[PDB]
C-alpha cells in the first residue's frame, strides 16, 4: 500500500519540523532569562556608583 | 366520516409534505459532504518526495 506508506512518512516527518520548531523557541527563552540575570544586576551596580558619586 | 379522513389525507397535503421532505434530504447531506472538504487541503500541502529515499 505504497500510497498509504508514504502516507504515513508524510505524516511522519510532519512532526518533526514541530519538534524543531519547540526546541529553538525553548532556546530562545533560555537566552531571554539569562539576560535579565546579567541585566538585573548591572542595573543595581549603576546605583552604588551613583551613591558614590553623590 | 369517510370526508372527515379525505380531509386530512387530501392528496394536495400529501405531496406537499412529501416534496418538503426530499429538499431538505438533499440540503443535509450535500451539507456532510462540504463538512469533509479538508481532504483538498491535505493532499495539496504534503506531496514530499524526499521520503523515496526513506523508502
Amino acid at each position: 500500500e505504497k500510497t498509504r506508506a508514504k502516507n504515513f512518512l508524510i505524516q511522519y516527518k510532519s512532526y518533526n519540523a514541530k519538534i524543531d520548531r519547540s526546541n529553538n523557541i525553548r532556546s530562545k527563552i533560555e537566552r531571554q532569562i539569562q539576560a535579565i540575570e546579567e541585566g538585573q544586576l548591572i542595573s543595581q551596580t549603576g546605583s552604588i556608583f551613583e551613591g558614590i558619586r553623590d | 366520516e369517510l370526508k372527515y379522513i379525505a380531509t386530512e389525507a387530501s392528496p394536495a397535503k400529501v405531496a406537499e409534505i412529501a416534496e418538503d421532505s426530499d429538499v431538505y434530504v438533499s440540503e443535509i447531506e450535500e451539507a456532510a459532504d462540504i463538512l469533509a472538504g479538508d481532504p483538498e487541503i491535505d493532499l495539496g500541502i504534503d506531496v514530499t518526495d524526499e521520503l523515496n529515499q526513506l523508502e
